[PDB]
DNA sequence: CAAGACCAATCTTTACACTTGAGTATTAAAGTTACCTATAGCGCCAAGTGCGCAGTTTTT
DNA sequence: CAAGACCAATCTTTACACTTGAGTATTAAAGTTACCTATAGCGCCAAGTGCGCAGTTTTT
RNA sequence: GAAGCUGAGGCCAGUUUGACUGGAGGUGUUCGCCAUCUCCCUCAGUAAAAACUAG
RNA sequence: GAAGCUGAGGCCAGUUUGACUGGAGGUGUUCGCCAUCUCCCUCAGUAAAAACUAG
């Protein structure tokens, strides 16, 4: 059965109490004003952030869990969807001879509010909410949306980092999905796409994903809905292709199982603090040197206790950073247990730095009680 | 191996399926058509995709993606090896070279052409057909050569025993003449024709003649090969004619099988539906003993050799039982070669498949392993046990007719060793079970030193629970502060009162629920009491007298032929008041046959009855200070355990609670000696006390979620298992059915 | 810059209106739909049991 | 200029070679194929019957 | 208009009379910093989702 | 390099002191000589296939 929310649905279980006032007193629900959001800078892009103590956050939230994880996705979006993994979106191309891996220019910048509203008009009822003032869908694209302050020519505009941004995103791209997985295999060729990054495969010996009919062909299905390719992150290659780290291998031809690895970049930083910690060097320089995190003078809770605080500090985040690395390393693992496309030798080699981790990671609590 | 893998993407109630680890019998159970019939349909639509028939095309689980895929991995370790050695310059050798192996050496260099010679390496070849959208459908290879050969080496048989043919036997014929390759080609049928018509002529040319008139007379198409070689063989055979009959074609079928393909390189793969229709119990059992027979018969290890045993590898058997005597039969003969799968529903409908573990290393669970034993199999839901009394207790007919929730779970009782061999979790399976198990096993008190000390199960627990002891933070610290008040169990002592029977302070019942919570993610409850201890709580206390009043008046005779000489000397020799417990023990006793009284003889017991029903009411609140206590005296002499967790055994070793001990002796001596018999742990009073209670409660109240409230007053720790049970399983039903 | 290919449902199946046999400007009622769900670890509070709402990698 | 998508047959179906159960460098014989066709209006020749070999439009 | 992309500075080396560019090597390669073997500091600021807690 | 395409000339009209460009109009239109209604001469040279001989 289809999910439906209706005037019923909002008032009791999505609303709750955040709007309780609005929607007793009749009163239109309004926009997230700018006082609720706040922005951030991390390199040429802008995060959008707004505050908790918001009832948009809570209805947010609450549209995640219960309205949006019901809306059915297409099957090659492998990113943001219950169960998907970066593992999962590489491993059917493990079949390729030849790899073609492109990306989408300002994803969720670029992804029209008047798109969103098509796209989940047909799974909310078309209902007046308050009176004859406010529809119930433009209410629920009030809790989604957002008005830029840096640039307001766009009005409307998803941004990056609320809560319900990327499952939104998904739900309005099932339709280029659906294109380009319906173009890709009558074309033979296997397509996957995590966020923005769509990674095509090709099993035949052909060089189709070298021509540039078939970026033409991306590019003409994106248009449709008025998206761009970056052509700077265009990647086209034969028989092995290192994407960001993690590489796919197939020298094979007819009927051949390709293998996927990690390359000496992703394991450096890890090696290197494996070595590290055998050299006995202290926590705070391999915190500081290695892993970019540090504990700074204005964020200490209390000034009962100064040094102790920092050595436990610094203590908790090298317990954290390996135990987080050797979940990583046992999600590739297991992934190889279920899938047995991971090289051999490759296995070999994590499982001595797991060995090794483990060993350190015991080491590291051992001295802790002393 | 023949098959590595079978992966299906949206098709029919797929999501995305993969099977692999395929062993020589692969056992698939399960709900009916969840998914079974759909993965046959699977296997059948591809492989009649493989050799070019017009099949329909298959439906999509869901319409929001394009394709649906089905991606088979054929494994070609032993073919490279035939094909690859110098011996062997056949053209079949060359062509199979031609055709699967090469276009992948090509590309390769030397030094790992010379790496994948001298390993120890394993070679796959993996096809994929792919079905869009509007019909077609796509290979990930162009070339038919490839699709004809991988059928050709890897044929797929279907036996389907309830339409079972027993007089068309057309494909025994179409598989022995296609299993054992023998080239007649090279003999001439021409040559054939005039071979044979020079031997079984009478005189040399009447069998010809008579021959050539037929064939001007009829007109014949072409001899095909196939009929040739069919021909051959069964005119060579000293025999075409052959519920047991399906079961002799399908053991013959099997027979001819495995025999056949230990010469020849072909390893087909045989899918049968229902081998146990239509027959005897032991029929099932005896034919898969002849497989198990034939099987092993030609077999060849390091220790097995001669002349008639192989080590070709056997065809991958997959068969689909509703029966647990094929799958039992099964797993005690073929030990680590079969595989059992397990057939299930998922949230959003689509099929969910699973392996179960049979592999035993206990070879003594291998042998005790029965019909009882291969039936969890199929259960929905499991409630492990320890002992008899939960197998009496919750099977009760009268019980589980007012929760019919309850009545779709198994009650098995699981020794340590057999739970640690069978159990679900080990086995990674989705047949949810719940370990029942109580308190003590884990706490053993010592009244001496009023000290508890750690059994070694909960320290296994502990450790089994520690798994943060190796990773990062999250919010699990609750159950880290949880197992250190565990830890402190340890150190902690407790005093005790009455000599060791009750506890000053304490609620192990606090204990009990901070346990289960706990250890609930390790699906093991821990009730707080036994079972006897469940049944005999304060509130059920009058019910129990009842019950008491009930085996008094109603099972209770006379034992003597004549019943009126003797009732009228017994009341003249002992006195009413006096002298009741004599008189009583000398009149009455219980017995099964209830014969007729005089109505004088029965007025006279009934009035006897009554006084000592009186006096029994009176020295039951009189000898014993409390209700507690009266509690814990019926507990213990029906074999129960204190609060301290203390059986009546243990204390007579250990010495305590010497005046409890003899108040419960002279009770069972001089008053409850009729119930005597029925103080056993065995002796299935529970039974008789359920099925009196749930009566009589009946009688009481009429309506049937009133009964079930009464019920839950009356035990409300039995009850709260079950209805935690039931709660589970109505959740894990809307898991498969929801 | 610039474009053919712009999901799949949305409840479903059947079906004349006007005055009884021919007819020259734009969907729908109705029977069934036909049954759904609050709240999963954390915080508040009775105060330690029970009820209500400081990781890794990838996109970026 | 410059490129993915480079027909469908070609006779077809079956199939181990070596010394009897395991094997580390490249198709084919064979039974059936399994049955086909000269020369259509015009010219030569017997000499007017019979036999041998000056259109339109569209591509352009 | 094709954006290419990155947080702001303070030494030292290379290009500059006075300011800008990098801080293991080997090997191969589709030349991508892509793959494989061996062995600089400071200060900001750091949103969300998803997988993963060997066996 | 993108070929666009046509056979070589001899008057007369339009653009040129001295040689180059066209030889019914109306109407509409995707502006294509595209569609619909009404009403210049000479001389070369002209391969093949296919359809069609109302009913």
């Amino acid at each position: 059965k289809m999910i439906l929310v209706d005037k019923v649905f909002y008032e009791k279980i999505l609303s709750v109490e955040s709007f309780k006032e609005n929607i007793i007193t009749q009163s239109a629900i309004p926009k997230i004003s700018n006082k609720e959001v706040r922005l951030i800078s991390s390199g040429s892009k802008i995060f959008y952030a707004i505050n908790n103590t918001s009832p948009h956050s809570h209805v947010q939230l609450r549209l995640n869990r219960f309205f949006l994880s019901h809306i059915p996705l297409n099957s090659a979006a492998k990113a943001f969807v219950r169960g998907g993994s970066y593992l999962k979106y590489l491993e059917p191309h493990i079949y390729g001879s030849s790899y073609c891996r492109l990306d989408i220019s300002s994803f969720f910048n670029n992804i029209s509010f008047d798109d969103v509203k098509q796209s989940l008009s047909p799974y909310i009822k078309d209902e007046y909410l308050i009176g004859t003032e406010q529809k119930l869908i433009d209410a629920i694209l009030n809790s989604v949306g957002y008005e830029s302050p840096i640039r307001k020519d766009k009005g409307m505009i998803i941004p990056m980092g609320f809560r319900t941004s990327p499952a939104i995103s998904n739900i309005v791209f099932r339709k280029m999905d659906l294109l380009i997985q319906d173009f890709c295999a009558k074309k033979g060729v296997i397509y996957s796409r995590y966020a923005d990054d769509m990674l095509f495969s090709n099993p035949r010996e052909s060089k189709l994903l070298m021509s540039d009919y078939f970026i033409d062909e991306i590019s003409s299905l994106l248009s449709i809905m008025g998206f761009n390719i970056n052509q700077s992150k265009y990647i086209s290659r034969e028989k092995e292709i290192s994407i960001n780290g993690y590489v796919i291998e197939n020298k094979g031809g007819n009927g051949s199982i390709g293998t996927i690895r990690l390359s000496k970049s992703k394991l450096n930083t890890v090696l290197k603090v494996t070595h590290a910690l055998a050299q006995n060097i202290p926590y705070k320089n391999i915190c500081n040197k290695y892993i970019k995190v540090r504990l700074k003078e204005k964020n200490i809770k209390y000034e009962s206790k100064k040094d102790e605080f920092e050595k436990k500090y610094y203590r908790d985040q090298l317990i954290n950073y390996l135990g987080g690395y050797r979940s990583y390393l046992i999600s590739l693992v297991k992934f190889h247990s279920e899938y047995k496309c991971v090289n051999s030798d490759f296995i070999i080699q994590i499982n001595g730095i797991l060995n090794d981790i483990q060993n350190h990671i015991q080491k590291i609590k051992k001295n802790r009680r002393l | 191996m023949t098959i590595e893998s079978i992966r299906v993407k949206n098709l029919l109630s797929f999501d995305d399926v993969i099977l692999r680890d395929f062993r020589d019998i692969n056992c698939i159970i399960g709900r009916n058509n969840v998914g079974k019939s759909n993965l046959l349909k699977v296997i059948r639509y591809f492989y009649a995709k493989l050799e070019n028939k017009k099949v329909i095309p298959l439906d999509f689980h869901t319409n929001y993606n394009a394709v649906g895929e089905i991606t088979f991995t054929f494994d070609t370790t032993r073919i490279k090896k035939i094909v690859t050695s110098r011996k062997n310059n056949g053209r079949f050798h060359k062509h199979i070279y031609n055709t699967l192996f090469k276009s992948s050496s090509v590309k390769l260099n030397f030094e790992e052409l010379i790496a994948r010679k001298n390993s120890t390496n394993k070679s796959f070849f993996s096809l994929t057909l792919t079905i869009c959208k509007d019909d077609s459908v796509m290979w990930s290879v162009d070339d038919p050569k490839v699709r004809s050969l991988l059928a050709t080496l890897y044929p797929f048989l279907y036996i389907e025993t309830r339409h079972i043919d027993l007089y068309d036997w057309n494909p025994i014929w179409k598989l022995i003449s296609n299993l054992n390759s023998f080239n007649f080609d090279d003999v001439d049928h021409d040559e054939l024709v005039n071979f044979l018509d020079e031997k079984i002529s009478s005189r040399k040319g009447d069998y010809k003649k008579y021959i050539d008139r037929v064939v001007s007379v009829i007109d014949t198409k072409p001899y095909t090969y196939k009929e040739k070689v069919i021909n051959y063989i069964k005119v060579a055979i000293k025999g075409d004619s052959f519920g047991t009959n399906s079961n002799k074609f399908l053991e013959t079928l099997l027979h001819l099988l495995i025999t056949l393909t230990r010469t020849e390189f072909i390893s087909p793969i045989v899918y049968i539906d229902e081998p146990e229709v239509g027959l005897h119990p032991k029929l099932a059992e005896s034919f898969v003993s002849n497989l198990n027979k034939i099987y092993s018969k030609f077999k060849k290890t390091s220790e097995l050799s001669g002349p008639g045993r192989y080590k070709t590898p056997y065809p991958n058997i997959f068969y689909s039982t509703h029966s647990p005597s094929i799958l039992k039969q099964t797993i005690k003969l073929f030990g680590k070669d079969q595989q059992v799968l397990h057939f299930s529903k998922k949230k959003d409908g689509s099929t969910r498949v699973n392996k179960i573990n049979s592999t035993y290393s206990d070879e003594r669970f291998l042998n005790i392993f029965s019909d009882n034993e291969a039936r969890l199999f199929f259960s929905e839901y499991i409630v492990f046990v320890e002992g008899a009394t939960e197998l009496e207790l919750f099977r009760n007919l009268s019980l589980l007719n007012l929760y019919p929730a309850f009545s779709l779970a198994d009650i098995y009782d699981a020794n340590e060793v057999i739970l640690a061999n069978i159990n679900p979790g080990y086995s990674k399976a989705s047949i949810p079970f719940v370990i029942i198990k109580d308190i003590d096993t884990l706490i053993d008190y010592s009244i001496k030193t009023e000290k508890f000390s750690l059994r070694p199960l909960f320290e296994k627990m502990i450790k089994e629970l520690t798994k943060e002891f190796d990773y990062y933070d999250t919010g699990f610290g609750r159950v880290r502060k949880e197992i250190d008040l565990f830890s402190d169990i340890q150190s902690s002592t407790k005093k005790h009162m009455d000599s060791g029977l009750f506890f000053k302070r304490f609620s192990l019942h606090n204990l009990s629920s901070r346990i289960n919570k706990v250890s609930r993610k390790l699906n093991r409850y821990f009730m707080t009491t036994t079972i006897e201890g469940a049944l005999i709580n304060e509130q059920s206390l009058p019910y129990f007298f009842n019950w008491i009043g009930d085996v008094i008046l109603t099972q209770m005779t006379i034992n003597n032929p004549n019943p009126d000489k003797f009732i009228e000397a017994m009341r003249r020799r002992y006195n009413i008041k006096s002298q009741v417990v004599p008189l009583f023990k000398s009149v009455f006793c219980i017995g099964l046959n209830h014969p007729v009284y005089s109505s004088a003889v029965d007025k006279q017991a009934l009035r006897i009855k009554l006084s000592f029903l009186n006096y029994l009411k009176r020295k039951v609140y009189s000898d014993f200070n409390n209700e507690k206590e009266i509690v814990l005296a019926l507990r213990l002499a029906f074999g129960g355990k204190t609060e301290t967790q203390y059986t009546l055994d243990k204390l007579r070793k250990d010495g305590e609670a010497e005046l409890f001990r003899e108040k419960i002796k002279n009770y069972k001596n001089n008053e409850l000696f009729f119930l005597e018999p029925q103080m056993t742990k065995t002796s299935g009073w529970v039974t008789t006390f359920l099925n009196y209670t749930i009566e009589k409660i009946t009688s009481e109240e009429s309506d049937d979620d009133r009964i079930r409230q009464k019920l839950s007053f009356i035990f409300p720790e039995i009850i709260s298992i079950i209805e935690q049970a039931s709660s589970s399983i109505e959740a894990e039903e809307s898991s498969l059915t929801g």
